[PDB]
């Protein structure tokens, strides 16, 4: 699913902040919701204030792992089955206080932690032990922070925009079965 | 069979080990003209007949994995004017994954293999491109 | 080569029944012609009356043909017995007939009247056979003979 | 110039993985198309034929059809340019366009790559039609048939559901089905294909005797002919092979004799078309074609034309469904429909068989009451027997 | 019709979701609206929330099939009528909900069940007898969700966008008729 | 009659099975320039005089369908130096499909066959083209 | 070993101070086609086999820096057909920063040095670049 990658950038992220600012309270630093929504941006909800947002912002396809088998070899038996679409996911950190200096030293903080971890996974970063994500910065132009933004509302906050690699989707369900080659007559 | 076709899913036998191809181009088939007149024919431009055939190279295009070094492994199989040459099969497929356009090649062999550019500022994957040369093509469909 | 001459001289009438009997089994005589050396005369098998195998070379080639399909359809065992497949097998073997079509081997003006290919379920296959797990496959080839006998005939010009 | 053309032959192909059972046969819908399954296609010597008659073939949407040059008379009647008062023969391959056709036709499961089918107008069979297949069996008593023959019996056709080692008196209700009356294609048309060379076996070879064979074909001539000489150190008794060529023979229906004998028949072919399905044979010649079927009238010194319509049709298949899961299923053997048989907890299928159709009418519903998917035409599961027989026939479909 | 092909979509995807999410309480996922109206986006329409949301966002006209023949053959005569017009259709799948990670989770699962099934007919997903609809995913890239979502009102929410490739339209009326060749004289 | 007409309505006879092509370009005439001066003229330019004709290739493309196989099926009848000719109609229907303007080509026959190329990221259908070689080209409007 | 690889995290061994290049670009390899038909061959194309190989010359391009003044440095150490020969190694790391795919270049000598050029508009930093010319290639990956 979508929401277990998320949950684990979660709390991963949580976990190093707050192990580096112990003023915070142990309150919750990272949430995740949608930064439009928010009251001062004109949106209506008004509990999105003095936060780091998690947002997703766009979703592609793999283009290289397309055309992939649709069979399997098991027994001397053919399994059928549809293969998976693999996906990459854009998400983008925003920091939203009433106290313009906290923004900012939250997201240095997010952008040192992504320095230090680069790849995410439950055997490395505990806190679904089938997840493996490695991220990357992206850094834009002014023309993308106008495209990013006016499909957001318009108007800007301290962000930053990171995209995770490979996620794999698929449904639980075969296909049909077959039988192999064991015999052959020529003429 | 009443709906016209898409073109991306598709695969490729090459005597390889891994699949999962991006792009594949060059197939082709051509003849050439040959013209002819004589001095008290009353119209005055040409006649026309067929001559020599011709055929072109075909490119393919991948991504690049970790372990897998098999387009120079057949580059480099070339001695003084041997080399190994291989069986090509291309087919489409639909929906049901049933080969419905298969494109057969005769003897081919890899005259050229270029390997990803490298840049520091580039948010992509790395691609290798294979180009090969054959002595025939032939095309089924239905 | 490296021969003074054989033990015994054979004439045409001998080799008349030599060559042709009316059991099929056929005896290939080496004769000595002036000028010439010593030489081998005739090509057949002991299957003399039979139209398919009367010559040698042909069951020899043959032999050839079908062993290279044998070695070039080996690999596919244990594969899936689907239309994938029997397409890959169909691209090799008309591929190595057209090579051997193209240097004289078979007759035809082009290779679709040398040789044909026929696997699948709607050729040599049903469904019974794809659950067995046979691969059913046929080829045929027009083959090439040679002439045996040459008439001469002579007469006086008019004039 | 003036250039009359006139229908003189009608050609139609039915199959009920479209029509489906109609209570009483008549024409075919409206909507009607096998374009993409079937195709005729005429020989070399029908070609020719064809153009010394001056005759125009045509395909068409349910098959094909022939035009012929005839002459505009005051009585209603239409006389050809010139009188067809010889015997003549035309042929036409049958090829198969569609792939997994063997899937959805109830044909013969057993192994044969050396047979073709073959279709004639003199099979007689004219009852609600003009049946190019042979006349279906009838129903008798202590008889051997296997799962899937169809035969006649009480104005009805009967359906196999199961092998029978000895018949019943009376039909037994849960081995057959109960459709109209109608022809079909069966194992009565499976003809063995031959090539140009054969090896035939003469039993009790005798040194002191001659063996004259000969080619008889449907218009009852003479077409081939040779001799063979048993060698005269050959102990009397043991059969002996030969080799044969038909090298110059047109495709076709033939009886090969020896000695006023019939020792084998067989369809002669050319491999001009190696991959076809079937081959349909046409005839004119007023002594072996009834007059039901015929196509001329001969009165006056002239000949007039009488248009027909032949038919061939082909049944449809039927299995038993079988539905299998990939987690367990929560319906039990008392909230199932009543057709239904639970095999396991994952599975369960139909009692009876059910017939392929691409526009079935109504599906079957759930314990549950929901609509399940019909199988697909990819692939079917026979299984067979102890003794090698085939004894039931599924589809299996994947939730 | 262009609801026949939607309700179609509809019932099979909640089919399947109400299948594998039990604990949903067997309410209606999946609806068809525009999205657009929501009033938590700046519309009017206070009833879009807690759903999956279906829109048909544009129509195109298959270039392939024009220059169709305008005439039938039938007993020797000729049927003129007007050829059809066949059309490609593209759906916005929208999930809306006051908890984000449900959003998530559902899109998930409409982005498992299109890759399961490849064809939608009634004799395969049955829940007219006339439709076949072979669906594919669309990915953009930020320019063309600017684009999209400027045409949408220029607010994010989680999402997925489908073309469905064939849907044909025509009258049920006649042109003219007439009749065939039999007979030619030359000179 | 009084409207200009537009450029989306066609139909082309070719002796092929299936109809439905989605373009056709290259139906064009033309004639070669001579020049000529002598050394007195008054004029220091040249006269221009008419001299041999010229036609061109005609290119078609239209989308893959299962079953079809029809262009390669007209290539490959092709022998040393004989090939099938065929005569082609091209014509242009206006709202009441009645053809309007006609354009007759004599002798063609296929001198290239290009198929499509497959792109694991192409969202669009697959075309094929055709190119043809002719002996002649007539216009026919009203 | 699953995931393809990206393009943006390598290293280059030029026997050189410094490192951090931007981009590197022309790695190849060919081999040429040599043609051959007899009159009497009842085909009309051509038989092809292998000939001579062919390699490409290596681009560099890096960043300027005070004090680092090395690819004058080796460009400059040229006699009249004399010059420093270098062995280059070219690698891409992944994730952990292990040598995945390497190419290793044989006998490489500087060909061409090209500095920056000033614009006083130019918001950009200043990049240099070298071409390099080399007798062999070889590729390994796994």
């Amino acid at each position: 699913m979508i929401s277990d990658a998320m949950r684990l950038i979660q709390v991963a992220l949580q976990r190093y902040i707050l192990e580096f600012e112990p003023e915070l309270g142990l309150s919750q630093v990272v949430i995740i919701e949608n930064i439009a929504m928010a009251e001062e941006l004109g949106g209506q909800n008004n509990q999105i204030n003095g936060h780091v947002v998690m947002s997703l912002v766009n979703l592609q396809e793999e283009t290289t792992l397309k055309n992939s088998p649709h069979y399997r070899l098991d027994n001397g038996r053919t399994i059928y089955q549809n293969p998976p679409v693999n996906l990459n996911l854009f998400i983008l950190f925003s920091a939203l206080h009433n106290q313009y200096e906290t923004s900012l030293r939250l997201l240095s903080r997010v952008v040192e932690f992504f320095q230090w971890q680069k790849e995410l996974s439950f055997t490395t970063t505990p806190g679904s032990r089938d997840l493996r994500i490695l991220p990357d910065l992206y850094s834009l132009t002014f023309e993308q922070l106008n495209h990013l933004w006016g499909a957001l509302g318009g108007k800007q906050v301290p962000f930053v925009l990171y995209r995770a690699r490979i996620l794999s989707l698929e449904a639980p369900k075969r296909q049909a079965e077959g039988s192999t080659i064991t015999e052959i007559y020529i003429n | 069979a009443e709906y016209p076709l898409p073109k991306f899913h598709f695969q490729v036998d090459w005597g390889g080990s891994r699949l999962g191809f991006t792009e594949v181009s060059g197939l082709d088939v051509e003849t050439e003209v040959i013209e002819y007149r004589e001095g008290n024919l009353p119209q005055y431009h040409k006649l026309k007949m067929p001559g020599m055939q011709k055929f072109s190279n075909i490119t393919m295009k991948r991504g690049t994995f970790q372990g897998d070094n098999d387009f120079y492994k057949w580059w480099n199989t070339v001695a003084l004017n041997t080399i190994e040459r291989r069986d090509l099969t291309i087919s489409l497929l639909n929906e049901k994954h049933e080969p419905v356009v298969v494109w057969k090649v005769n003897r081919a062999w890899p005259t050229k293999v270029q390997s990803t550019d490298l840049k520091g500022d580039g948010n992509e994957v790395a691609i290798e491109s294979i180009e090969v040369a054959h002595e025939g093509l032939t095309i089924q469909n239905g | 080569s490296s021969v003074i001459k054989p033990v015994l001289k054979i004439t045409n009438e001998q080799q008349n029944n030599l060559n042709v009997h009316p059991t099929g089994k056929s005896i290939n005589a080496i004769r000595a012609f002036t000028g010439k050396g010593t030489l081998i005369w005739g090509a057949r098998t002991l299957a003399g009356n039979d139209n398919e195998w009367r010559y040698v070379s042909v069951r020899r080639f043959f032999n050839m043909a079908e062993e290279s399909i044998k070695k070039g359809s080996e690999p596919f065992v244990f594969e899936p017995n689907d239309a994938n497949t029997w397409t890959k097998v169909k691209a090799m073997i008309e591929n190595f007939l057209t090579l051997q079509w193209r240097a004289g081997a078979l007759a035809g003006a082009k290779p679709e009247q040398a040789f044909y290919v026929k696997i699948g379920l709607n050729e040599t296959m049903t469904a019974l056979d794809i659950l067995e797990g046979r691969m059913i496959v046929e080829i045929g080839m027009a083959v090439v003979r040679p002439a045996e006998f040459i008439i001469l005939k002579f007469s006086h010009k008019m004039q | 110039m003036k250039i009359l053309y006139k229908k003189i032959l009608n050609l139609e192909l039915w199959h009920d993985f479209y029509l489906g059972q109609p209570n009483t046969p008549g024409s075919l819908p409206n909507n009607y198309d096998i374009s993409r399954t079937l195709a005729l296609v005429p020989t070399q010597e029908c070609l020719r034929v064809l153009a010394n008659l001056r005759w125009v073939f045509r395909p068409q949407l349910y098959g094909a059809s022939l035009f012929a040059n005839v002459n505009a008379a005051p009585s209603g009647q239409f006389p050809t340019i010139f009188p067809i008062d010889r015997v003549y023969r035309l042929t036409f391959w049958l090829v198969v366009s569609d792939r997994y056709f063997a899937n959805f036709t109830n044909l013969s499961l057993i192994n044969s790559r050396n047979q073709i089918y073959y279709f004639s107008n003199l099979s007689g069979n004219e009852g609600h039609a003009l049946f190019l297949t042979q006349p279906l069996s009838a129903y008798t008593t202590n008889n051997e048939y296997q799962l899937g023959q169809l035969v006649t019996h009480a104005d009805k056709t009967l359906e196999s559901l199961t092998y029978q080692g000895n018949a019943t008196n009376i039909p037994n209700p849960s081995d057959w089905d109960s459709l109209p009356a109608s022809q079909y294609v069966s194992e009565l048309d499976h003809l063995p294909r031959q090539g140009t060379y054969r090896t035939q076996v003469i039993t009790n070879a005798n040194p002191d005797n001659t063996y004259n064979f000969t080619l008889v074909n449907t218009n009852e001539q003479e077409s081939w002919a040779i001799d063979v000489i048993v060698p005269d150190t050959h102990k009397s008794g043991e059969p002996f092979s030969t080799s044969l060529n038909f090298v110059g023979q047109t495709p076709g229906h033939y009886r090969l004799l020896e000695n006023d004998t019939q020792v084998a028949e067989f369809v002669l072919v050319d491999n001009s078309l190696p991959e076809a399905f079937a081959l349909v044979e046409v005839i004119l010649n007023p002594e072996l074609v009834p007059s039901a079927f015929s196509l001329l009238q001969a009165s006056a010194g002239q000949t007039f034309i009488q248009p027909k319509t032949y038919v061939i049709r082909f049944k449809n298949r039927a299995t038993r469904w079988r539905y299998r899961y990939e987690q367990p299923h929560g319906c039990s053997a008392a909230n199932l429909p009543s057709y239904f048989n639970l095999i396991d907890t994952h599975t369960y299928a139909t009692a009876r068989p059910i017939g392929l159709r691409q526009r079935p009418d109504s599906l079957l519903n759930d314990c549950q009451d929901r609509p399940l998917p019909a199988p697909s035409i990819t692939l079917i599961q026979p299984e067979t027997d102890g003794s090698q027989r085939i004894a039931r026939i599924f589809s299996d479909i994947y939730l």
